[PDB]
């Protein structure tokens, strides 16, 4: 069953797919070949969570009813600048303006 | 031209509303003119009888925007093999992104108010320009 | 595979499918390998690159086709886009 992501990391935000079966490692692979940073020099989290190379998607709640292509699946991604991590951080999108008179 | 072919023949249908949408049968009869049936709320379905060459199309009862039936425009009764009816699957098409932000507009704007947004007039004209089903079947036809 | 960048004009940077990018005709002339726009924020441009990816998943397939949701605060905002993008 595929599953559909947004793999998030400052203001870079990826959307792509996913079996559910795959692992996060294998994801990490798919981040190597577009941002060109191996799976070692990367660190993927599902809100405040680390997780696991081995690990399939499905087991870190990434299902195929949750991650949806309408309303993906939010997947935050760290890189790690020579010797340690960065810290998670996700900038977040805009904010709409208020409601206009006319639509209330 | 778009009419319902007055055949006599019986045809039994299952209309099966796949759609989040209240769905407005409209069956075109022998003169070409739409005529309304009972509404099917969403995920719902009625037995319904018809005969085969008769032609009927899907909209949503509050706004009019089109559906499919089939994967298609228009659906037709065709032969009951088996005793068994023919099935006609009201489903909501992928609508183009553009079309999905006029229905949304529309449905929290009145038409009074169309022409205070802050749009370009070609969107004033989209968005008065609602679905309507006598402008579809010119365009059919 | 092939991918693009579409910028928002607030700097986001969002990374999609080259296939699910040339569904917007004006995408694809802006093209013919990244796309700024200085009119689309990321609140709105995020919702366009989600509904590529439930607009090639859901065309040509007879499975129950859900509702592509828009919230109310987004819908102007949305429609003046794709009226831009043409998709
Ligand atoms: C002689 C002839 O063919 N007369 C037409 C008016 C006729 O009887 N028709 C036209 C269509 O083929 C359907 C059929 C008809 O009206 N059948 C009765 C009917 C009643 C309600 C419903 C519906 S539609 C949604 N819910 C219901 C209960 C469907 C069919």
């Amino acid at each position: 069953m595929d599953v559909f992501l947004m793999i998030r990391r400052h203001k870079t935000t990826i959307f792509t797919d996913a079996k559910e079966s795959s692992t996060v490692f294998e994801l990490k692979r798919i981040v190597e070949g577009i941002l060109k940073r191996p799976p070692d020099e990367q660190r993927l989290y599902k809100d405040d969570q680390l997780l696991d190379d081995g690990k399939t998607l499905g087991e870190c709640g990434f299902t195929s009813q949750t991650a949806r292509p309408q309303a993906p699946a939010t997947v935050g991604l760290a890189f790690r600048a020579d010797d340690t991590f960065e810290a998670l951080c996700i900038e977040p999108f805009s904010s709409p303006p208020e409601l206009p008179d006319v639509m209330k | 031209v778009l009419r319902s072919v007055n055949s006599r023949e019986p045809s039994q249908v299952i209309f099966c509303n796949r759609s989040p949408r209240v769905v407005l049968p409209v069956w075109l009869n022998f003169d070409g003119e739409p005529q309304p049936y009972p509404t099917l709320p969403p995920g719902t379905g009625r037995r319904i009888h018809s005969y085969r060459g008769h032609l009927w199309l899907f909209r949503d009862a509050g706004t009019h925007d089109g559906l499919l039936v089939n994967q298609t425009e228009l659906f037709v009764p065709s032969l009951n093999v088996d005793g068994q009816p023919i099935f006609a699957n009201i489903t909501l098409p992928v609508y183009t992104l553009k079309e999905r932000c006029l229905q949304v507009v529309r449905s929290l704007v009145k038409p009074e108010n169309y022409r205070r947004l802050d749009i370009v007039r070609s969107l004033y004209e989209d968005l008065e320009d609602h679905p309507n089903v006598q402008k579809d079947l010119e365009r059919l036809t | 595979m092939m991918y693009v960048k579409l910028i928002s004009s607030d700097g986001h940077e969002f990374i999609v499918k080259r296939e699910h990018a040339l569904t917007s005709g004006t995408i694809k002339a802006m093209l013919s390998n990244e796309v700024n726009f200085r009119e689309i924020p990321s609140h709105v441009l995020s919702k366009v690159c989600m509904y590529f990816t439930y607009k090639v998943r859901y065309t040509n397939s007879s499975t129950e086709i859900p509702e592509f949701p828009i919230a109310p605060e987004i819908a102007l905002e949305l429609l003046m886009a794709a009226n831009f993008l043409d998709c």
